[PDB]
């Protein structure tokens, strides 16, 4: 059996793919799988057969995942594939997983790999939610012919529930406390399954059985290992990959509001704060400083779950993440005082947290003067650091941050500059919403009839700010408004040119090499041009938000500046208000579901439906 | 409630008690003053009333309560000695 | 062919790692961006209409 398996698998996989009838290839694979499963499921079957068969099945499933995705008068592509056949193969796979005692861990590892692949077969290719996808009114999302992928996901969840809590409990325990490889693969399997799980049965089983609390508690058993990885020569990289799979699983459950709530009730922020590994910033195999950056990326990445459908109900989460920032104020300041894309994304998420979390309304209720003074000193540090970001991003240092990466400006570099711009935006817009909230909630100190204006470096104990910074920000944002708008129009033109390429262009790009295959050449070119569509639509959303923010900020600023005695616009207004509105005008959108339509709770719900139609 | 939060809240209450004591709030009654000194964690008054804490371990636990509520398992030996 | 076998196993592990990385990072940042824009949009819109 060893020999047979090895031979067949190796040949099929390595042989140059001259398999003309890929349909017949798939049929052969299916037949083989079925035969193997039928033979091994016997009660009297030998245990030696198990391991060989399991590996062979895993290999075949990987082949099917590669083959089915390659496969994905118009009824000849899926005809011989078989959805009920996927279900029968899935049922045999699951049964063969159950029949495996704990002794054959490697068999269950290979089968969890096979199941991960069979799941990614049915994953819809992630389509970028371009600005244009908000034009499909909810009615066209409700009255369109069903997506077979979703029906298959529903059937797969019903099957997963058929084996009940037994299969889920077993795989969950083996993911929690197995071995190096098995833990990684099973954790990733949990990630994928809870990604597809809409009724959230798997997550409820994870919470009620206490497996989630184990996964979170296991993060504490890392302070001793990770401190050893900051030695230039780490012994093994497997722990890193298990940690990455674990943080991936934790990030997947955080996207769901109920998952974030159950993660807060488990005190994930509590355990994350007690970690000392975030404070060991190395002084400037991956590099040790890169290793600490990585260790930082999961932590803050998950901690920013609160930004998800964790609504104002998850406001205590603001206090928890504030405490997480404060318990490591040294590293936080060393980061905010350090020009990279990673650093800019860190600053963006950090300022988002600070804006949503550092409300003085949290202060007076934490008094159940020590904490008040602590968090006031923290707010002061934040106000001084977010003001120091205008002289780095709003002065002549802008061209030096944009030209030093011009030594190597590929598509990677172009997207990196787009991300630098979104970081500038994100951090400023978030702090500007924070200042607008501090001005609205306080009604900006009407008692400031006390003269606001006079009648004319490491973070120290105390340092005073300026207000001409507001005027400098005004001028710099007025100029960056023009620059970002012009860059936006050019990007839109580039997108229109990419669109003008029809299948006639597929024939015109294949006409030069027809006597990488030209068909797969256009496959890869569609990959590259769709990445271009992604980048360009991201830039569109960015520049639209840029214009909106600059506009509202300066509008209120000049509204205020009017009374206080202060002693190319027509083209930019033309490109923003008229152009983008009427162009992006599904404004006053769908009125069919709303035509078919207990008041207060539902009206706040259809407004939540109106936001989804925007997104 | 995280360990850091708990510790800082405890420290503020300790400061409150200290302030009260420095103001001679309980000067009239020696007993209340002694109780507040115990709240602060003064080991002198703790040892004066060792009749109540008949054993050494009781003394240790009282000290931990009024000095280091957040005590690591590793530090237990030193404090015990 | 032990070489071939090991190589193929390694290739299959790499595949699943790419998957987790792609799902999570993409989801998180995109999610944050969308949430921000949607929230700001309706907030500035309802504020401007009410402050008139």
């Amino acid at each position: 059996l060893e020999s047979w398996r090895q031979l067949v698998e190796i040949i099929l996989t390595a042989c140059p793919q001259d398999l003309i009838p890929t349909e017949h290839r798939q049929l052969i694979i299916r037949d083989l799988l079925q035969d193997l499963h039928v033979k091994i499921l016997d009660d009297d079957a030998a245990q030696e057969l198990m391991p060989i068969v399991a590996g062979a099945v895993f290999t075949l499933t990987a082949h099917l995942s590669q083959s089915v995705r390659t496969e994905l008068n118009i009824s000849a592509g899926f005809a011989s594939i078989g959805d009920s056949s996927l279900h029968m193969i899935l049922r045999n796979l699951l049964e063969f997983i159950l029949k495996t005692g704990g002794g054959f861990q490697r068999v269950r590892a290979h089968l969890y790999g096979s199941l991960l692949y069979y799941l990614q077969i049915a994953q819809r290719p992630d389509e970028p939610d371009t600005l244009e996808s908000a034009h499909k009114s909810m009615w066209e999302r409700l009255t369109a012919p069903e997506d077979v992928f979703s029906k298959l996901q529903r059937d797969n969840l019903s099957i997963f529930e058929s084996y009940g809590t037994a299969l889920m409990e077993v795989v969950c325990r083996d993911a929690c406390d197995g071995h190096d490889i098995g833990r990684m693969l099973a954790l990733a399997l949990l990630d994928r399954i809870v990604s597809v799980d809409r009724q959230q049965q798997w997550l409820l089983y994870l919470s009620n059985s206490g497996y989630l609390k184990v996964l979170v508690d296991s993060l504490a058993e890392d302070d001793v290992v990770l401190r050893n990885l900051l030695t230039p020569q780490p012994p093994l990289l497997k722990a890193l990959y298990i940690y990455e799979s674990k943080m991936a699983f934790l990030t997947r459950v955080a996207k769901s509001s109920q998952g974030a709530i159950e993660l807060l009730r488990s005190g994930v922020i509590v355990r994350l704060a007690q970690c000392q590994v975030y404070d060991m910033r190395p002084e400037t195999i991956p590099a040790p400083v890169e290793r600490y950056r990585q260790i930082l990326l999961p932590a803050l990445q998950i901690c920013q779950l609160i930004l998800t459908s964790s609504t104002a109900q998850h406001l205590q989460a603001a206090g928890q993440v504030l405490q997480f920032l404060v318990a490591h104020s040294d590293t936080i300041q060393a980061i905010l005082r350090s020009g990279s894309l990673g650093s800019l994304q860190e600053l963006a998420l950090l300022t988002g947290i600070i804006s949503k979390a550092a409300l003085p309304g949290v202060l007076n209720e934490l008094d159940i003067d020590g904490s008040m003074m602590e968090l006031q000193g923290h707010i002061g540090r934040f106000q001084r650091q977010c003001l120091a970001l205008l002289n780095r991003f709003g002065g002549s240092d802008r061209l030096r941050q944009l030209s030093l990466q011009d030594d190597s400006s590929r598509l990677d570099g172009v997207s990196k500059k787009d991300d630098m711009e979104l970081a500038m935006q994100q951090i400023c817009s978030n702090v500007m919403e924070y200042c607008q909230a501090l001005m609205i909630q306080n009604s900006p100190s009407f008692q400031q009839t006390v003269c606001l204006f006079t009648p004319s470096s490491i973070l120290p104990s105390w340092r005073l700010p300026s207000l001409g910074v507001v005027i400098h920000l005004l001028k710099q944002s007025a100029n960056n408004f023009f620059t970002y708008y012009d860059i936006h129009r050019q990007s839109v033109g580039k997108l229109q040119n990419v669109e003008q390429l029809p299948p006639d262009e597929i024939k015109e790009l294949c006409q030069s090499e027809m006597p990488i295959s030209t068909t797969q050449k256009y496959g890869l070119a569609r990959r590259r041009l769709v990445k271009l569509i992604n980048s360009r639509a991201k830039l569109l959303s960015l520049c639209s938000y840029i214009i909106e923010t600059c506009l509202y900020i300066l509008w209120r600023h000049l509204e205020y500046y009017l009374l206080h005695c202060t002693t190319q616009q027509d083209v930019d207004t033309l490109l923003r208000e008229g152009a983008n509105s009427f162009g992006e005008s599904l404004q006053k959108r769908l009125l069919d579901i709303e035509s078919l339509y207990f008041i207060q709770a539902l009206v706040r719900r259809i407004r939540g439906l109106l936001r989804v139609s925007r997104v | 409630q995280t360990l850091t939060e708990f510790e800082l809240k405890w420290q503020h209450w300790r400061e409150e008690c200290e302030r009260h004591l420095q103001n001679g709030t309980f000067s009239s009654n020696v007993h209340m003053e002694a109780v507040c000194r115990v709240l602060l964690g003064d080991e002198e008054v703790l040892l004066e009333k060792r009749d109540l804490m008949t054993t050494w371990y009781h003394f240790l636990v009282s000290r931990l309560l009024f000095k280091h509520p957040t005590v690591k398992p590793t530090e237990l030996h030193f404090y015990a000695q | 062919f032990l070489k071939n076998e090991k190589d193929n196993a390694l290739l299959s592990a790499i595949e699943e790692s790419r998957k987790r990385t792609f799902v999570m990072a993409e989801e998180y940042h995109r999610e944050s961006m969308l949430v921000e824009w949607e929230q700001v949009k309706q907030r500035v819109l309802h504020t401007l209409l009410a402050s008139g």
